[PDB]
């Protein structure tokens, strides 16, 4: 615990940055949903 | 005052145990109370054990002219020499565990006491390291900060000691002191210690003291490669 630049990691997020944060997951997920079946689409 | 003076020399000289006992109920009701009386015997012990290594230190060639302490000889102590030596710092370590407001006191009163001891330390031998830098830290890091590790006027009084030691000390002294303490240290302990030190040092400068701390820091940086 000596090492004073172990407690480096300090992140923290408020309850509407974890709702913005599910959002943009959603988004993210909807996004690549589509890329994929894009990608199996009948030539 | 002379008879304060007086009384704590009878105490350190050898007595009876009822002469003892009661030369320190007179010294406890005529200096007010047992705090006051407590303050003023280890004011006159720490007195007398820095004039006392003081002495030691002159007679083994050591002699801080005005604030430089130097030696014409090169070899080190004798080992009777250390333990004499380690004695009074024990002695003096004890007293500032006991009460560290009371030893921050005695620094400020004897301003030339921090950077005397630091200047002996670059020169004394590894044993007695761990002692002078445990005087170190519980004048300067303070008894609160002290205690932690271990897991406001306090505060005042190491920010000023922190002061006085800045305006006493030079550049190559802090250099050697670093380098010596932190990079050369083979005891792992030792290390842990200079760093306690450093930060509580670092985190009560000034801002300019900051920023040559911090050149100074960055410019031993290219030779870390030797120390491992």
């Amino acid at each position: 615990s000596q090492f004073l630049l172990t407690r480096l990691n300090d992140p923290k997020m408020s309850e509407t940055e974890r709702q913005s944060m599910e959002s943009e997951r959603a988004d993210r997920s909807l996004f690549v949903q589509e890329l994929l079946l894009s990608t199996l689409v009948r030539e | 005052h002379s008879w304060f003076y007086f009384l704590s020399e009878y105490l350190m000289i050898q007595q009876t145990p009822f002469v003892r006992r009661q030369v320190r109920k007179l010294l406890l009701f005529i200096c007010g109370s047992k705090e006051k009386y407590r303050q003023l015997r280890d004011l006159h012990t720490l007195d007398s054990h820095v004039r006392g290594i003081k002495k030691l230190l002159e007679e083994q060639g050591i002699f801080l002219r005005a604030s430089v302490v130097t030696a014409s000889s090169g070899s080190a102590l004798q080992y009777d020499t250390l333990i004499s030596l380690m004695e009074h710092l024990k002695a003096c370590a004890e007293i500032a565990a006991q009460r560290t407001i009371n030893w921050q006191k005695f620094c400020i009163k004897d301003d030339s006491v921090l950077y005397f001891l630091l200047q002996v330390s670059f020169l004394v031998d590894e044993g007695v390291s761990p002692v002078l830098l445990q005087l170190l830290s519980c004048a300067l890091c303070g008894s609160k900060v002290l205690a932690a590790l271990a897991a406001s006027q306090e505060d005042q009084l190491c920010t000023a000691l922190v002061n006085q030691l800045n305006k006493f000390a030079d550049k190559e002294t802090l250099i050697q002191f670093l380098r010596c303490f932190l990079l050369e240290s083979n005891s792992s302990s030792v290390r842990w210690q200079a760093h306690c030190l450093t930060l509580h040092i670092y985190r009560n400068s000034s801002k300019s003291q900051q920023e040559l701390l911090l050149d100074l820091m960055w410019s031993i940086w290219p030779e870390l490669p030797a120390y491992g």
